[PDB]
RNA sequence: CGUGAGGGAAAGGUGAAAAGAACCCCGGGAGGGGAGUGAAAUAGAGCCUGAAACCGUGGGCUUACAAGCAGUCACGGCCCC
RNA sequence: GAAUGCCGGCAUGAGUAACGAUAAAGAGGGUGAGAAUCCCUCUCGCCGUAAGCCCAAGGGUUCCUACGCAAUGGUCGUCAG
RNA sequence: CGAUGUCGGCUCGUCGCAUCCUGGGGCUGAAGAAGGUCCCAAGGGUUGGGCUGUUCGCCCAUUAAAGCGGCACGCGAGCUGGGUUCAGAACGUCGUGAGACAGUUCGGUCUCUAUCCGCCACGGGCGCAGGAGGCUUGAGGGGGGCUCUUCCUAGUACGAGAGGACCGGAAGGGACGCACCUCUGGUUUCCCAGCUGUCCCUCCAGGGGCAUAAGCUGGGUAGCCAUGUGCGGAAGGGAUAACCGCUGAAAGCAUCUAAGCGGGAAGCCCGCCCCAAGAUGAGGCCUCCCACGGCAGCCGGUAAGGACCCGGGAAGACCACCCGGUGGAUGGGCCGGGGGUGUAAGCGCCGCGAGGCGUUGAGCCGACCGGUCCCAAUCGUCCGAGGUCU
């Protein structure tokens, strides 16, 4: 059935599903805010949350850990440079998905924004 | 005939003289009268019980009316063991006690639109031998002109479980009464967490 | 169960 | 299979009785506190800009 | 789970090595039989000059599964093929030793000449 | 409610300590009590660990062992009040978690496979110390 | 359409006169609403007349315990002249 | 008024099947009355004895620009054979 | 005949009873056991194989038993396509010949979309005279209905012996059913590890993609599961069938019946489990709101309540259901525990090296049991009684 099971399949296999969570971090790691579907906004919090976490921490394992999945290593120097410090006390949840009003023309698909907490 | 709301925790096994008895878990206990279904008003005899403490918020208008004529704070669920009437005002785990025997009622886990070899144990077609496209599929449903029309509860696809089951004749192993626990080997119906009710067997 | 065996009255269909 | 078709040319009545569930139901809609306009519900206003009591984006 | 069609090792000196469950003396309709379930088997293999000849059709007794057994302790025990021991309609085994360990369920089942014939009664 | 704490809650009864740890490929002996006719015997088990599969009270260890030509497989509960006792016989280095595969194996294949877990040896012989 | 020989359609009508609708307004355009023309603009070019099936909006009567080739005969109720 | 009639018009099935390989997408920026679909960028994926390249037949302006979006494009279109 | 697709198989059953078994009986050339035979009884059950297209039939091994029939020889808009109707080819036979044969042989297009009834599930609407939130009665339906072996009685009753009970009381199975995941056993599409070829990042080390829609391999949580586990078939009350009686005339005797009363089946009615007041005959109880403004009707604003919207959920196709919505632990994150994997990178040291050792049960780490307001359930809106008549 689907009894008590986590994640959405969001109508990919199972790299394409991995690849479209990447390309979000790097994206909304790059820009600190993405406007996306609903769906795939709720999903792309943790996976990032986790990797600001690691960023977090900012040993040398944590980022070689952070590259498997943004393989940028400037992208990730703003990670532990400029991003991680600003949630040093903050005791997760550093992300945030608001809901948009208008919807795409093309499907009606219904969209929010996700951007990385102050 | 004595029962009691509950709530399934979940199942493990313990050891009984060299035996392993495996047992399923009940936080059965506290349960306080809210309402005594008489003759003279009621028609029949039962026992309205409560379990589960509620938030006065959460709790409307007369639904709060109502617990409050009996005395009771606001409680989750009301549900009456029929032809039951306790001495006190509160049930407790503490009326079964181990060797006992009893029937248990939950919801069963919801198995949602169910096919017909889910639901009804059916054996569907062939995998080879050129069966096309009917391996889970019923088969026939009727005969030809006579009678010409389908038996009315036919066995057919549809939602499966998520229904009302009770158990019978399960041993009470263990009563814990400080932490309201009530044990019972074997397996009881729906999930952990879910809302159950203990009432003595009918079987003997 | 009838004893004499019983011929089709119809062919096996076939595109026409 | 073997090709299900159509018996009968369904009613004007009929069909039309089909339909009594295909009625859309109106967009349901809240005054934005700040700025007054009509908007959905838990979305960011789209006419000012403001979820929250506070900015969020441009508009 | 020996079942009909089912190969097994024979554990004696009955001249036999491989017989080949046919049913399963388990009333009307048993689908399985395990340790201490009689069968009926037919000799698919066996040595030359023997107490029983290829091609013969004898009891036998399940001594051991590869199927794990389980047990009223919790415990549970499998063994590393599946063999039987061929009998007489008395339940009395057919040869004079038996060839490996049997489980202790044989005991229960009232098949004490194999257990006591038995290397080690597990 | 804490439907977790509740079942460690009916657990405790029957939970154990004194039984010495030990890992896949650890060669065992496990002392088991079987009762035969009337009597009641202590019987000893004894082989290579090859799984231990945990459910905190509920885990179970099962123990290869080679009989008279025969390979007999036994699962037994970790928290069992018919194993009296369990003694090490010799600990052995699993680069595996499950040590299904030296089914298939002959004994030099074996003994080749889960040489002496000497790191392990080394700290029970410094154990056992208690002066 | 057919390689080819060869097969082989559909499709007429503003008004007397273009006087074929400047200008303004909504709209991206289409389209429409005023203004104007005209005896007439449901004669506005998708244009004489503009039937029927078919779709629709509004109104009157009726319909959610009821069995049907759908009508018909009677009676009662409501609406209209 | 019926010829599985002929011609055309319009219904039903029905907002249903389908929207043409399961190689695959995500975000940012831009244009614009309008953008999942056009352009730029970065990311991800597919082909690589091809899904790249050059000839021949055949097709016959489909080439390149500019300005367009009624229809054509199975959606959209500011894009386009 | 402007088409009613035709054997057998599979699948799903449903009914009849002229009953194969199980139950209850009479008669027996019925000692006991076991049979024969007739009557009652359709509740449930009625196995797995070898051969042949086969239905059927024989055979093997079991069994309580291996029933016979109807349903377009039930079931091709459910499946098969072995038999049999096409065209190809051959054998025997027939025919000068083309060809032909209830004679044999090898081969040979089975059609994605369900409008209406029916059926399985799920809603929306209205009704149930005031409007509401709960909790219920159960009219009437449905489901279930099986049976073996061993022991005790007792090697007793019976019998020359062999053989072997009625009744009564124990325990253990087979098949089926509902539920469940503690255990056993699966899966577990990215939860951990290992490995090859290539391209890449960043040269080393470390990593990434692709080799499948997991590249391969070894493992695996929650969940969904059976091979695993729990429990069910009853008990018991009532009325009965065949059959057996008590009392008893008509008919001084006899008669189970004509008056009356018993006993007596797995069968019928209750009883068990499940659905159910659309049971329009629309039930019952507990609690809540209550005489609001204007010309048995209308128009508004409200009441208690409800709904929309949102976070969700072992609920689920959508709908529904159930929980939560800041006065909050609902999802996500984070933290602790569990669990899986089985000792990460880095450094130090050892070896010429592939490696090895230690740090280190390390590192990573879905869902499971929990905590935590860090993030998101902001803010709100709309419907909603004034209660007809004796
Ligand atoms: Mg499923
Ligand atoms: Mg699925
Ligand atoms: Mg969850
Ligand atoms: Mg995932
Ligand atoms: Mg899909
Ligand atoms: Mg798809
Ligand atoms: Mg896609
Ligand atoms: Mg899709
Ligand atoms: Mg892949
Ligand atoms: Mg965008
Ligand atoms: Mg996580
Ligand atoms: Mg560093
Ligand atoms: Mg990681
Ligand atoms: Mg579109
Ligand atoms: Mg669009
Ligand atoms: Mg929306
Ligand atoms: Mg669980
Ligand atoms: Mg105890
Ligand atoms: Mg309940
Ligand atoms: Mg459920
Ligand atoms: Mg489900
Ligand atoms: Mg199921
Ligand atoms: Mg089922
Ligand atoms: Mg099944
Ligand atoms: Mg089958
Ligand atoms: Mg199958
Ligand atoms: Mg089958
Ligand atoms: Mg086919
Ligand atoms: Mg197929
Ligand atoms: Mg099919
Ligand atoms: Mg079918
Ligand atoms: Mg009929
Ligand atoms: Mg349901
Ligand atoms: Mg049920
Ligand atoms: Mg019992
Ligand atoms: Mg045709
Ligand atoms: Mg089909
Ligand atoms: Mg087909
Ligand atoms: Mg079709
Ligand atoms: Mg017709
Ligand atoms: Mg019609
Ligand atoms: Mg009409
Ligand atoms: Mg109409
Ligand atoms: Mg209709
Ligand atoms: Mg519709
Ligand atoms: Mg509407
Ligand atoms: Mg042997
Ligand atoms: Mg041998
Ligand atoms: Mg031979
Ligand atoms: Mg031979
Ligand atoms: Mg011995
Ligand atoms: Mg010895
Ligand atoms: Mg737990
Ligand atoms: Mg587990
Ligand atoms: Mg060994
Ligand atoms: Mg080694
Ligand atoms: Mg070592
Ligand atoms: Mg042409
Ligand atoms: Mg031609
Ligand atoms: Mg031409
Ligand atoms: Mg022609
Ligand atoms: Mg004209
Ligand atoms: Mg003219
Ligand atoms: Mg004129
Ligand atoms: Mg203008
Ligand atoms: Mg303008
Ligand atoms: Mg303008
Ligand atoms: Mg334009
Ligand atoms: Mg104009
Ligand atoms: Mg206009
Ligand atoms: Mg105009
Ligand atoms: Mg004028
Ligand atoms: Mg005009
Ligand atoms: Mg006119
Ligand atoms: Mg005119
Ligand atoms: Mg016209
Ligand atoms: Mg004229
Ligand atoms: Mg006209
Ligand atoms: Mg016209
Ligand atoms: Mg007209
Ligand atoms: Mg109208
Ligand atoms: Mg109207
Ligand atoms: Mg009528
Ligand atoms: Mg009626
Ligand atoms: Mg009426
Ligand atoms: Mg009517
Ligand atoms: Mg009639
Ligand atoms: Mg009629
Ligand atoms: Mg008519
Ligand atoms: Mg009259
Ligand atoms: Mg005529
Ligand atoms: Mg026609
Ligand atoms: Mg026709
Ligand atoms: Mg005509
Ligand atoms: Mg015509
Ligand atoms: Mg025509
Ligand atoms: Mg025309
Ligand atoms: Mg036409
Ligand atoms: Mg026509
Ligand atoms: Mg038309
Ligand atoms: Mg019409
Ligand atoms: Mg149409
Ligand atoms: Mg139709
Ligand atoms: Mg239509
Ligand atoms: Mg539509
Ligand atoms: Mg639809
Ligand atoms: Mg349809
Ligand atoms: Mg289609
Ligand atoms: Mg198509
Ligand atoms: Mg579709
Ligand atoms: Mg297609
Ligand atoms: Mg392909
Ligand atoms: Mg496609
Ligand atoms: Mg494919
Ligand atoms: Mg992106
Ligand atoms: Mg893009
Ligand atoms: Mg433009
Ligand atoms: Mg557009
Ligand atoms: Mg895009
Ligand atoms: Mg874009
Ligand atoms: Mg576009
Ligand atoms: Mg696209
Ligand atoms: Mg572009
Ligand atoms: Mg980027
Ligand atoms: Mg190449
Ligand atoms: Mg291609
Ligand atoms: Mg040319
Ligand atoms: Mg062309
Ligand atoms: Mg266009
Ligand atoms: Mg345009
Ligand atoms: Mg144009
Ligand atoms: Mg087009
Ligand atoms: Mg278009
Ligand atoms: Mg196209
Ligand atoms: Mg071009
Ligand atoms: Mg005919
Ligand atoms: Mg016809
Ligand atoms: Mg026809
Ligand atoms: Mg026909
Ligand atoms: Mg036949
Ligand atoms: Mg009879
Ligand atoms: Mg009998
Ligand atoms: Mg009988
Ligand atoms: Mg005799
Ligand atoms: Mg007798
Ligand atoms: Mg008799
Ligand atoms: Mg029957
Ligand atoms: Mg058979
Ligand atoms: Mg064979
Ligand atoms: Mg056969
Ligand atoms: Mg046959
Ligand atoms: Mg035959
Ligand atoms: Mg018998
Ligand atoms: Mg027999
Ligand atoms: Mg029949
Ligand atoms: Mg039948
Ligand atoms: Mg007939
Ligand atoms: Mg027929
Ligand atoms: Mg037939
Ligand atoms: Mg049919
Ligand atoms: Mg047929
Ligand atoms: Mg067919
Ligand atoms: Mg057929
Ligand atoms: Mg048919
Ligand atoms: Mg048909
Ligand atoms: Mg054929
Ligand atoms: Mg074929
Ligand atoms: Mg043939
Ligand atoms: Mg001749
Ligand atoms: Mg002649
Ligand atoms: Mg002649
Ligand atoms: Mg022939
Ligand atoms: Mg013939
Ligand atoms: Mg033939
Ligand atoms: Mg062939
Ligand atoms: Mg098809
Ligand atoms: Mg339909
Ligand atoms: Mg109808
Ligand atoms: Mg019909
Ligand atoms: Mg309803
Ligand atoms: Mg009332
Ligand atoms: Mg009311
Ligand atoms: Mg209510
Ligand atoms: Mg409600
Ligand atoms: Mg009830
Ligand atoms: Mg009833
Ligand atoms: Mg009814
Ligand atoms: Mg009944
Ligand atoms: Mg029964
Ligand atoms: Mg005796
Ligand atoms: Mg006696
Ligand atoms: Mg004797
Ligand atoms: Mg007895
Ligand atoms: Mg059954
Ligand atoms: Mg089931
Ligand atoms: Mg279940
Ligand atoms: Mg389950
Ligand atoms: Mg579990
Ligand atoms: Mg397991
Ligand atoms: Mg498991
Ligand atoms: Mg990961
Ligand atoms: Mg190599
Ligand atoms: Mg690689
Ligand atoms: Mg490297
Ligand atoms: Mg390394
Ligand atoms: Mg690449
Ligand atoms: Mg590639
Ligand atoms: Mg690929
Ligand atoms: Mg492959
Ligand atoms: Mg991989
Ligand atoms: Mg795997
Ligand atoms: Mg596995
Ligand atoms: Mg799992
Ligand atoms: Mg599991
Ligand atoms: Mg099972
Ligand atoms: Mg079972
Ligand atoms: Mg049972
Ligand atoms: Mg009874
Ligand atoms: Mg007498
Ligand atoms: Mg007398
Ligand atoms: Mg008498
Ligand atoms: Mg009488
Ligand atoms: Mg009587
Ligand atoms: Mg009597
Ligand atoms: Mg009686
Ligand atoms: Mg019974
Ligand atoms: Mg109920
Ligand atoms: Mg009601
Ligand atoms: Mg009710
Ligand atoms: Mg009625
Ligand atoms: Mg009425
Ligand atoms: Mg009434
Ligand atoms: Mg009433
Ligand atoms: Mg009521
Ligand atoms: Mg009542
Ligand atoms: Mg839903
Ligand atoms: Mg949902
Ligand atoms: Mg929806
Ligand atoms: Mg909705
Ligand atoms: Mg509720
Ligand atoms: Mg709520
Ligand atoms: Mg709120
Ligand atoms: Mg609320
Ligand atoms: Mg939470
Ligand atoms: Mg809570
Ligand atoms: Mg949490
Ligand atoms: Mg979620
Ligand atoms: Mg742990
Ligand atoms: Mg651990
Ligand atoms: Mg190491
Ligand atoms: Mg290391
Ligand atoms: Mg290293
Ligand atoms: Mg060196
Ligand atoms: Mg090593
Ligand atoms: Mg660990
Ligand atoms: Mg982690
Ligand atoms: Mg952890
Ligand atoms: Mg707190
Ligand atoms: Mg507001
Ligand atoms: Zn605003």
């Amino acid at each position: 059935m689907r009894h008590l099971k986590s994640g959405r399949k969001l109508n990919r296999h199972s790299s394409h599903r991995l690849a479209l969570y990447r390309n979000q971090a790097k994206s909304l790691l790059t820009h600190g805010r993405i406007t996306t579907t609903v769906p795939k906004a709720k999903e792309l919090r943790g996976f990032v949350d986790h990797l600001i976490h690691l960023a977090k921490r900012g040993d040398l394992h944590a980022r070689r850990l952070v590259l498997r999945d943004l393989q940028d290593v400037k992208l990730v120097r703003k990670l532990f440079d400029e991003i991680a410090p600003r949630y040093r006390d903050r005791q997760g949840g550093y992300t945030r998905v608001l809901k948009l009003a208008e919807r795409r023309r093309g499907d009606g698909a219904p969209l929010a924004l996700v951007e990385l907490v102050e | 005939m004595k029962g009691i709301l509950g709530v399934k925790v979940g199942m493990t096994r313990i050891f009984r003289d060299d035996r392993a008895v495996p047992v399923t878990v009940i936080l059965a206990g506290p349960c306080p009268v809210v309402q005594r279904r008489t003759p003279e008003k009621d028609g029949y005899t039962a026992v309205q019980l409560g379990f589960l403490p509620q938030n006065p918020k959460r709790v409307n208008r007369p639904l709060k009316g109502h617990f409050a004529k009996a005395g009771v704070e606001p409680v989750r669920i009301l549900r009456e063991i029929r032809d039951f009437n306790p001495e006190g005002d509160t049930v407790t785990v503490e009326i079964f006690k181990p060797g006992e025997r009893v029937d248990v009622t939950g919801t069963s886990k919801g198995r949602g639109f169910a096919g017909v070899m889910k639901r009804w144990n059916f054996a569907g077609g062939p995998d080879s031998h050129g069966a096309h496209k009917i391996h889970r599929h019923p088969g026939s449903i009727g005969n030809r002109k006579t009678p010409g029309r389908v038996y009315k509860g036919k066995k057919m696809a549809g939602h499966y479980g998520a229904e009302r089951v009770t158990v019978m004749n399960l041993e009470v192993v263990d009563v814990i009464p400080e932490e309201n626990l009530l044990l019972v080997k074997g397996a009881v119906p729906g999930p952990n967490g879910g809302l159950v009710i203990v009432r003595e067997t009918k079987k003997a | 169960w009838r004893i004499r065996p019983r011929p089709p009255r119809l062919p096996r269909p076939r595109p026409r | 299979a073997k090709h299900p078709v159509p018996k009968k040319k369904t009613s004007k009545a009929r069909r039309d009785a089909r339909r009594s569930h295909h009625a859309l139901t109106p967009p349901t809609l809240v005054p934005c506190p700040e700025c007054k306009a009509m908007k959905p519900p838990h979305t960011v206003c789209p006419e000012c800009g403001y979820y929250a009591g506070r900015k969020v984006l441009e508009v | 789970m020996i079942q009909p069609q089912t190969y097994l090792e024979v554990a004696d000196n009955t001249g036999a090595r491989k017989i080949m469950c046919i049913r399963v003396l388990k009333g009307s309709n048993a689908k399985y039989a395990t340790v201490g379930d009689v069968i009926v088997a037919s000799v698919k293999e066996a040595i030359p000059r023997g107490a029983v000849k290829e091609g013969d059709v004898v009891k036998a007794v399940v001594v051991r599964t590869k199927k794990e057994i389980k047990r009223p302790d919790g415990s549970a025990i499998r063994f590393d093929d599946n063999a039987a021991v061929i009998i007489n309609n008395q339940l009395e085994p057919r040869g004079t030793r038996v060839f490996g360990p049997v489980a202790r369920e044989l005991r229960e089942k009232g098949f004490m000449k194999i257990v006591s014939l038995a290397p080690e009664v597990l | 409610m804490n439907r977790g704490a509740l079942i460690k809650l009916v657990e405790s009864r029957y939970v154990r300590t004194d039984l010495p740890e030990f890992r896949p490929g650890d060669t065992v002996r496990v002392s088991y009590k079987v009762k035969e006719g009337n009597r009641t015997r202590i019987q000893d088990f004894e082989g290579i660990v090859i799984r231990i599969r945990r459910n905190g009270f509920n885990t179970t260890f099962t123990v290869r062992k080679v009989s008279y030509g025969v390979g007999v497989e036994r699962i037994f509960p970790l928290h069992s009040p018919l194993i009296q006792k369990i003694d090490i016989v010799q600990r052995g280095r699993a680069r595996r978690a499950k040590l299904y595969f030296i089914r298939n194996l002959s004994d030099r294949e074996i003994r080749r496979k889960l040489r002496a877990d000497r790191k392990r040896i080394d700290q029970d012989r410094a154990a056992e110390r208690a002066a």
